[PDB]
């Protein structure tokens, strides 16, 4: 079924990097708005990344500059890069479809946790 | 930066009544909204968009209303899996760029 | 028109006055790179090339060389190296409706890149299966053409702007349009210096 899986969740020590992983069945993604999502246990949910169909990729701000989207278009995956992972970075990280005005963010993915050392 | 505070904290309301869910912006929204109930456990769940459009297959049992700074969601008849967490999220800045609210938690008896 | 498949103009052979564009009142917004404001009403081309249109409030900051955005990456996209200046004017009341002034479609779904210059007028769906959605229906049935429902209650942010670029081709100049110093009567009869169109 139409789906995302998520991959790269895991505990690494601070300053250290990590790389998150979005797999999809049954769509596309190179031709697809992909979004990337996050969740702190217990708060709500920030918008993290977005890749676009031309490749003009797009990051939040409390993000910028440490995280790195990215896209393995023979195989239909997304990718995220990440880096220095401080205190505030433990969530849980959430894949997403985006459309916008044309029905909003709609097929998301399972999860998945990330956590650092302390 | 639009600040989404939603209203009430939480909800026990008898099973089978109906049930009225604010969510209050803090600058125009004017009709760019969604709302998701994301039952504990996995993603979200989109109910209704826009400023009450229902989205495909949501019950019509919900129904969506507000404009500017302030919203609602409402719900005809509680049954007892409704009980879940929703989000009402606005977008009227689409180009990559987005801002949640601070949910409210829903039960039954 | 719209942002959508703007409209151009090719001002050529006059005399570039200049003596309203950015002193007119009710200009918003106006910079040039490459080119300072008395230095162009001194300066002189080939032909010019006018492009005016209509964007959200919002995404003015996307009209700039090589600037990325939406509207600038796959509605109208400038080159980097554009010299030249841009006008933009808050039409919040001469472009809108309490029913949504949004005849005009912008540009929301593009398959690649734009190219500078690069009119990309389409009438198409984007998708994702097989088909688009004159025979699909809900998934895969997506239209780049959306509008703007530009209406008053709208805040800053969202109320139409009209924008204009001025674009000064140089190469191979018969200059065409050019003019800034014609006056001062002759003194007749004394010895004196003239200096007849040069």
């Amino acid at each position: 079924e139409v789906q995302l899986v998520e991959s790269g969740g895991g505990l690494v020590q601070p300053g250290g990097s990590l790389r998150l992983s979005c797999a999809a069945s049954e769509i596309t993604v190179s031709r697809n708005y992909m979004s990337w999502v996050r969740q702190a246990p217990g708060k709500g949910l920030e918008w993290v990344s977005v890749m676009f169909a031309g490749g003009s990729t797009f990051y939040a701000d409390s993000v910028k500059g440490r995280f790195t989207i990215s896209r393995d278009n023979s195989k239909n995956t997304l990718y995220l890069q990440m880096n220095s992972l401080r205190a505030e970075d433990t969530a849980v990280y959430y894949c997403a479809r985006d459309l916008g005005v044309v029905g909003a963010t709609d097929y998301w993915g399972q999860g998945t946790l990330v956590t650092v050392s302390s | 930066e639009i600040v989404m505070t939603q209203s009430p904290a939480t909800l026990s309301v008898s099973p089978g009544e109906r049930a009225t869910l604010s969510c209050r912006a803090s600058q125009s929204v004017s009709s760019d909204l969604a709302w998701y109930q994301q039952k504990p456990g996995q993603a979200p769940r989109l109910l209704i968009y826009g400023a009450s459009t229902r989205a495909t297959g949501i019950p019509a049992r919900f129904s969506g209303s507000g404009s500017g700074t302030e919203f609602t969601l409402t719900i005809s008849s509680l049954q007892s899996e409704d009980s879940a967490v929703y989000y009402c999220q606005q977008y009227n800045n689409w180009p990559p760029g987005y801002t949640f609210g601070q949910g409210t938690k829903l039960e039954i008896k | 028109a719209s942002v959508y498949a703007w409209n151009r103009k090719r001002i050529s052979n006059c005399v570039a006055d200049y003596s309203v564009l950015y002193n007119f009142a009710p200009f918003f917004a106006f910079k040039c790179y490459g080119v300072s404001p008395t230095k162009l009403n001194d300066l002189c081309f080939t032909n010019v090339y006018a492009d005016s249109f209509v964007i959200r409030g919002n995404e003015v900051s996307q009209i700039a060389p090589g600037q990325t955005g939406n509207i600038a990456d796959y509605n109208y996209k400038l080159p980097d190296d554009f010299t030249g200046c841009v006008i933009a004017w808050n039409s919040n009341k001469l472009d809108s409706k309490v029913g949504g002034n949004y005849n005009y479609r912008y540009r929301l779904f593009r398959k690649s890149n734009l190219k500078p210059f690069e009119r990309d007028i389409s009438t198409e769906i984007y998708q994702a299966g097989n088909k688009p959605c004159n025979g699909v229906a809900g998934v895969n049935c997506y239209f780049p053409l959306q509008s703007y429902g530009f209406r008053p209650t709208y805040g800053v942010g969202h109320q139409p702007y009209r924008v204009v670029v001025l674009s000064f081709e140089l190469l191979h100049a018969p200059a065409t349009v050019c003019g800034p110093k014609k006056s001062t009567n002759l003194v007749k009869n004394k010895c004196v210096n003239f200096n007849f169109n040069g």
